[PDB]
């Protein structure tokens, strides 16, 4: 779900929400995808 | 990008065994589909290849028959060596053009090894008889 | 032409003719690419042949 | 067609026993049988007999109790004895061990039928 | 690049059911040029093409 | 910028399988249009290619007969081999 | 023109059966029936008969009930019985199974028309 742009807030903290708003939820920034796409893009070119 | 490409080489090396073992396991699956009255296999195979199932034990893993699925540098250095030898037999008038295209379109290193040894043997008996024909023609005009 | 062949060469042509068609038919390289992404995510790269 | 075959996963797999059903007896059939081939050209089989490697196990005969205690037969008939020696190997046509077990089980009831064939012609002649 | 050519996957693998179909098709062409050629005028012309 | 073209190579590999399967599906649609009384296919096909339709196997897929649409590096190496073979055989 | 054809999607797909209509009977036609071609060179057909693989299913004949029970026909005429066995194969002219099931079903009515023909010529001779 991190590769598909879903941040689970129960996974990076304790929760004391469910609705899709950055005042109380958190925005996910896809920075892991580019490093994985090198390597599945290099296996295509071997 | 040679010393950075070694950090992820642990990942491709385990990956290049699952490609090996899923292609060994795919081959044993295809060996059982042969004995299942499928008429696709009489189009993708030759006349000898359809009959390897009559000879017994086709139910036993091909690694017990001397065959492995292999992507190594031993396969790739054998593959380039049998082709540059084939162009070196193309010149010096040793290998035909009809059999060079059989080497180019074989995908097997046993098929393309037996093709080189056959056409070298085919012309060597032709040069033996033509030297024999010109010697015996010399004596009968002499006789 | 089949007299100069040996039994381990007849088996290798039968095996390679199966794999050369079915890699090209199913596009088996792209089956191996989508499993490599599950390798770098799960650590598990699982394939079924039936 | 369910007779001695395993049609699973899109293929038609067999173990070698050819169940010859659905046809009828040699007298009740207008073609006098099923006529599986031309070799002996008129090779006629009926609704009950089975074939394993061009050898036919007849459904018309019976099992003498001398030839049941030895050779360890199971069916009441020679055809029903070959239908019980392939019950393991019907569901596993591609096994190495079951094919060795089927080739040896058919080679017993081959000699068990030929001894009953030789016994019947000797008593009928004498 | 764009060369999506239909290729034979095993070009050195010819069987009997392939050869019975080539033998049927080559007998189909001979019924054509027997009918469409007018009394040996182009009969040896079309035969050189299908040779 | 070669090591950036690896990043977007996941995007071009799913593309060419779609194009390969669309041309296997286009070859099959083009095959059924052959037996539909169309005089265009006489012009773009040869003498013998129209008679392949008359043989009793054509209704199934060409991938079942050993023929696949393929743009890999297997055929681009092979097409380059047969052209240098043609030029080396033109001379001599 | 609807007769045994499926003229859909700009192409004219057939299953082989030639529904020969619109002409007239052999006496009601000035040209003695529609002519399929030249082979006997006068190959004459009429408004009722159908052709599959150069075999004409006659419309003037009838169906004997003994020829109806075996071979399992439907129509009152032999040509009307070919118009019900091809009814499946009209909507799928390129289906591989339906071209097998048509070539089998047109073969039965052809031999059923032959057995009606040898019965009719022998009874009129006697
Ligand atoms: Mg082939
Ligand atoms: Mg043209």
């Amino acid at each position: 779900d991190l590769l598909n742009g879903r941040l689970h807030m129960s996974d990076l903290e304790l929760v004391l929400i469910k609705a899709a708003y950055i005042p109380d939820r958190l925005q996910h920034y896809p920075i892991m995808n580019s490093k994985l796409n090198v390597l599945r893009g290099e296996e295509s070119k071997r | 990008t040679l010393q950075s490409s070694h950090i992820t080489e642990w990942l491709f090396t385990i990956h290049d065994d699952v490609k090996k073992r899923a292609l060994e396991c795919f081959l044993e699956t295809a060996k059982v589909a042969l004995k299942g009255r499928n008429k696709k296999f009489q189009y993708i195979l030759s006349d000898t290849s359809t009959r390897v199932m009559e000879i017994d034990g086709d139910e036993f893993a091909e690694a017990d028959y001397g065959l492995v699925v292999d992507n190594s540098n031993g396969t790739q250095e054998l593959q380039q060596k049998l082709d540059t030898l084939a162009q070196a037999a193309l010149q010096t008038q040793t290998l035909s053009f009809s059999t060079i295209t059989k080497l180019y379109t074989s995908s097997s290193l046993a098929e393309k090894q037996r093709l080189i040894e056959k056409d070298e043997k085919q012309i060597r008996e032709r040069q033996a008889q033509a030297q024999k024909e010109q010697l015996e023609a010399q004596q009968q005009i002499a006789a | 032409d089949y007299y100069t062949y040996e039994w381990q060469d007849i088996r290798e042509v039968r095996a390679n003719e199966l794999l050369n068609h079915y890699i090209k038919e199913y596009d088996i390289p792209l089956i191996f690419n989508n499993g490599f992404m599950d390798a770098m995510t799960c650590g598990e790269e699982i394939y079924q042949c039936d | 067609a369910f007779g001695g075959w395993l049609n699973t996963q899109g293929g038609d797999f067999t173990n070698g026993v050819t169940f010859i059903n659905e046809g009828g007896s040699h007298e009740e059939n207008p073609y006098q049988g099923i006529q599986i081939g031309v070799d002996g050209a008129p090779n006629l089989v009926e609704q009950g007999e089975v074939v394993y490697d061009d050898y036919v196990f007849s459904d018309r005969m019976e099992i003498p109790d001398d030839i049941r205690k030895e050779y360890k037969l199971r069916g009441k008939t020679f055809a029903k004895a070959a239908k019980s020696a392939q019950r393991e190997s019907e569901e596993r046509p591609n096994d190495p061990l079951s094919t060795k077990g089927l080739q040896a089980a058919m080679e017993r009831i081959a000699t068990a039928q030929e001894e009953a064939r030789q016994r019947k012609e000797a008593h009928r002649e004498g | 690049v764009f060369d999506f050519k239909v290729v034979v996957t095993n070009p050195n693998a010819i069987s009997e059911i392939e050869d019975n179909k080539k033998n049927e098709l080559l007998q189909r062409l001979q019924e054509m040029i027997t009918d469409t050629s007018i009394s040996e005028d182009e009969y040896n012309i079309k035969l050189e093409k299908l040779n």
